[PDB]
RNA sequence: GGCCAGAACCAGCCCUACUGCAUUAUCCUGUCGGGGAUCAAAAUCCGGCGGGCAACGAAGUGCAAGAAUGGGUCUUGGUGAAAUGAGCGGAGUAUUUGAGCUGCGCACGGCGGCCGCACGCACUGGUUUCUUCUCCGUGAUGCUCCAUGUUGGCGA
RNA sequence: UGCAAGGCCGGAAAGAAAAGAAUUAGAGGCACCAAGUGGGCCUUCUUCGGUAAGCGGAGCAGGCGAUGCGGAAUGAACCGCUUAGGGAUAUGUGGCGUCAAAACUUAUGGGCUCAUUCUCGAUACGUGAAAAGGGUGUUGGUGGAUAGACAGUCCGAAUCCACCGGCCCCGAAAAUGGAUGACGCUUAAGCCCAAUUAGUGAUUGCCCAUUAUUCCUUUGGUAAGGGCGGAAACAAAGGAGAAAGUGUAGCCCUUCCGAUGUA
RNA sequence: CGACGUCGCUUUUUGAUCCUUCGAUGUCGGCUCUUCCUAACCUAGCGCCGCAGAAGACGCUAAGGGUUGGAUUGUUCACCCACUGACAGGGAACGUGAGCUGGGUUUAGACCGUCGUGAGACAGGUUGGUUUUACCCUACUUAGCUGGAAAUUGCGAGAA
């Protein structure tokens, strides 16, 4: 399925004033479900790093950075999350995916499952596509084998939604209730 | 998870290994053995031309992988027991009361264990042959012979646990029946 | 408060600021208060005569009466469902000219000056433009906004 | 027939089908170098340089105004007892919307008067190459309410 | 002639500019006569006494009391929504394995978890049950290291140490038989994230309200309007009505808005 | 076995509160009878010990079974005597009064001490002092009659 997060580039600045006639323009990249959340994360970052509130700032552009062509790649996601018990925990994780947005969405699902971290407690520091020989975890490197083969065992294959049946003959495809 | 975990086993020339639906049958010069491994969910493969046995787990975490070497060990035990057999030799150790052991066919009677009047009786299954060494060679030695390691070791264990000391210090009162040597028939 | 005397609960209210003690200055004496003027009722702690009640501290009202040493001020006080016009009697030391109509008076004077200039044909001052409008932005320096490992390493004390 | 059903059409309303405008560059694509792995390779990856539209239903990105000139109404009234209709009449083959292309000045961008103008404003500019329905039309001399179809079934 | 105060006569009036430069289901004031009530309780947040309490006592504000309806299985107070009599269409809270309407057990979504006699978990409020401490169960992370290394008796590839998470487990004992509501569920029907028919070609899966929108009818307005000088004509073998009106079977018609409620 | 600390748990104590009951829920103890709990005294299996044996200490699974006779005291408690394998601890409206009993508490009589001028008071001592009703409904125990698978009907048709 397509990723639930998009790659946004928010460009903004503090509103020009007499005291600061030409404010610095900042480029910020974020992964958010929509552009309103992207602007929210941008203004949070501006507040916590530059002391610039949204009430005194401009957003020059909020565009989606398009994905590249889908290619099986190794993505390095440097990511951090907050918990009351531990504070800020930074980790660097490698993922197999076809896009940066897919890799980051997978990272968010992974943090939500293995550490119970939610979107607004998570900061993606960086996402980079790395070569095969820079992959350190065997759980990812096993997909670099040239003769990578495996069967599909324990498949749970459901019929086409129209063809699905409640009662079917035991050694037969004849549907009795459908 | 790991995509492919693999264990390989070599087969001696005489042995014949066949797998069918996680059931392994091993045939050697001294009989045949069977193992029901349908509780494992592994990919068992036998290469007859290259005389190799292979067990594969696909997409496994730590718990399923731990079953690979267990399967290899079971099949290796079957091969060894079907080509050499298993011989467990137990000894009767006593301080004062001589433990008297009678082996009439498949029945083992233990008498006078710590001077008790109760008779401990064991019915060895037909796949395990129990004999008693001549006391001139080794005194108080009972031998279990079989092709199945698990059956022979279970018989030796149940004989060991029929003669546990109750309601006494166990550091003292070292009387009991203990397996001493675990070797092969051939 | 445990008792309900006239000056109950005024320990910090009727105290002088740090290093600002002393009696009212000559500028307070020389201030001319007229009937109809807007005044602020601010009690001077060092006078203690003609002192307003604590309620009227920080209230702005209109002068209704001038005596040789006192000022009569009308203060709005909400009591239940209505507002009462309370007339309080304080000494002039506890009264300040209120700038509450300064901006409105300046607006009136600016309007009169604008009318005078429009009559005289003088060019009016240019109208200020809205800062909310769009336009081209030419960034002299563009920086990357991001979260670094050093931010986390810094926010941890000891 | 003041009863029960079916279908047809009219007005209203409620659902659905039919889609354009902007954007893309951290992108697409060749080649040289590096690097990677191989059995040799290609690839994953990093730079330089040269071209660009990833346009198949391109994108799951921002905004969409596309005249049902297909369903439902036993969720409303009706069968023309005033039909107001882009829909019903009458008359014309045109009107002018937009899209292309394009003139002058200004505006905007770059360099600081030129060079650009993605096609912004004024001339309600030009061209019709594609696209399009364009004008008229009926008071109540009705103050109010109620009274008008078709096909069967059941009622003689 | 200055100041202060009452006036009188004139002037000028963005009727208040431009700079983000207010908004209003905004008739403002003034009375008269009276009723119930004057035991209150709960909750977010703030708060005092108390070991605490479903304890006692306060502040701001919402509730219940006085109030149902739709949800949390059940509950005055929690969530949603607040109510004329009825349809249709959409939702809210909450759900879509059966009970029970909705995924006839959805996806062409990712991870995690095995829990043996109060039987793992699915309990917002609800603490309406659990901690300190611990686990070589498993799955993640952060540092450090050692690499013919560790173990084994040399011999061929990764190994070791400390620390911190997720879920699970131990810690974890009460009296009638019993409670995620029940059954069950483990390619979950559990937990944490995501989605709406799925890298296909765009942004509404589905079910349920006394809520929203809309239609019909009733009733009352701080109600808003029109008509009311019978237009003309018209036997039986198109009809009837038309009142200058608070209130009736309301003169008649059109049009808006509101309808719950203890004392 | 655990000092200094620290975290729990349980309602077999007592407090704290005042929600319910004041046109009344009979309000000590015992007797009898049943059942439940487990934090296990004995009885079944075990682990461990400063475990030689014997006797024991600690701990686990386990509440199926058992857990007494007496002197004093109204007592609950207490204590002692004696058996025993053991004489574990608790709940059930502090189980149980239309089941009993009525020794105690707690009316009216009376005595004493202390207190009070006194009438009288004392959670101080003492003695004497009405224990009502079931035939209703359920529950339980037995004892009878009797239809019924569309659980009375449909004709609605399923054979372990
Ligand atoms: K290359
Ligand atoms: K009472
Ligand atoms: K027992
Ligand atoms: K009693
Ligand atoms: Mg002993
Ligand atoms: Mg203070
Ligand atoms: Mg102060
Ligand atoms: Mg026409
Ligand atoms: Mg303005
Ligand atoms: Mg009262
Ligand atoms: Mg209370
Ligand atoms: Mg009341
Ligand atoms: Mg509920
Ligand atoms: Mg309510
Ligand atoms: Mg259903
Ligand atoms: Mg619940
Ligand atoms: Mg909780
Ligand atoms: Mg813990
Ligand atoms: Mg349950
Ligand atoms: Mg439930
Ligand atoms: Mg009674
Ligand atoms: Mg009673
Ligand atoms: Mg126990
Ligand atoms: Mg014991
Ligand atoms: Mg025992
Ligand atoms: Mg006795
Ligand atoms: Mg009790
Ligand atoms: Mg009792
Ligand atoms: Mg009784
Ligand atoms: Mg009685
Ligand atoms: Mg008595
Ligand atoms: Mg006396
Ligand atoms: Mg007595
Ligand atoms: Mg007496």
């Amino acid at each position: 399925v397509k990723p639930h997060l998009r790659h946004y580039q928010v460009v903004g600045r503090e509103s020009p004033s007499e005291k600061n006639p030409e404010p610095t323009v900042y480029k910020f990249e974020v992964f958010a479900p929509n552009f309103v959340v992207a602007k929210s994360r941008f203004w949070r970052m501006m507040r916590v790093k530059n002391k610039v509130k949204a009430t005194h700032g401009d957003v020059l552009s909020c565009k989606v950075v398009k994905d590249a062509k889908l290619v099986a790649r190794n993505y390095l996601v440097d990511i951090a999350y907050y918990s009351q018990r531990c504070g800020y925990t930074r980790m660097v994780k490698e993922f197999r995916d076809v896009s940066k947005t897919g890799a980051v969405s997978q990272a968010y699902h992974d943090l939500a499952s293995r550490h119970r971290a939610r979107y607004h407690n998570i900061e993606v520091l960086n996402v980079k596509s790395i070569p095969d020989h820079e992959v350190k975890h065997l759980s990812i490197a096993q997909y670099h084998a040239p003769n990578l083969s495996f069967p599909l065992l324990q498949r749970r294959t459901k019929a086409t939604r129209k063809d699905r049946a409640i009662f079917v003959k035991k050694n037969t495809k004849r549907a009795v209730v459908a | 998870v790991k995509v492919k975990s693999l264990c390989t086993l070599q087969i001696p020339e005489g042995v014949t290994v066949d797998v069918k639906g996680r059931k392994v049958t091993v045939t050697g010069k001294r009989g045949t053995l069977t193992k029901d491994l349908t509780h494992l969910q592994l990919d068992l493969r036998v290469d007859k031309k290259n005389r190799t046995f292979t067990v594969i787990r696909w997409f496994g975490s730590k718990i399923p992988i731990a079953c690979l070497n267990t399967t290899k060990a079971h099949v290796q035990n079957m091969i060894t027991g079907v080509t050499k057999g298993y011989r467990f030799k137990v000894r009767c150790a006593y301080a004062h009361f001589p433990i008297n052991v009678s082996v009439d066919g498949q029945n083992i009677e233990v008498r006078n264990f710590l001077g008790e009047k109760r008779v401990r009786r064991q019915l060895v299954p037909n796949t395990v042959k129990v004999s008693q060494t001549d006391p001139s060679k080794v005194k108080d030695e009972i031998v279990f012979d079989g092709n199945d390691l698990e059956q022979v070791s279970r018989e030796a264990a149940v004989l060991h646990q029929m003669c546990l000391v109750k309601k006494k210090d166990i550091r003292k009162f070292l009387d009991g029946i203990y397996v001493q040597t675990k070797t092969n028939i051939e | 408060v445990h008792s309900y005397g006239y000056k109950s609960g005024t320990r910090h209210l009727f105290a002088k600021k740090f290093r600002k003690h002393g009696v009212p200055s000559v500028s307070t004496i020389l201030t001319n208060i007229k009937v109809g003027d807007y005044v602020d009722v601010v009690a001077d702690s060092a006078v203690r005569e003609g002192m307003p009640h604590k309620y009227y501290h920080g209230r702005t009202g209109i002068v209704w009466n001038v005596t040789p040493r006192g000022v009569g001020v009308i203060i709005n006080k909400p009591v239940r469902t209505r507002t009462l016009r309370k007339r309080i009697c304080v000494r002039f030391e506890h009264v300040r000219k209120s700038r509450c109509q300064e901006a409105f008076k300046a607006k009136e004077h600016q309007f009169q000056a604008y009318l005078a200039a429009k009559k005289a044909g003088k060019a009016l001052p240019p109208l200020q433009k809205s800062s909310r409008l769009g336009g081209i932005v030419r960034p002299k320096n563009v920086e990357v906004l991001a979260r670094r490992v050093a931010d986390y390493e810094a926010m941890v004390p000891y």
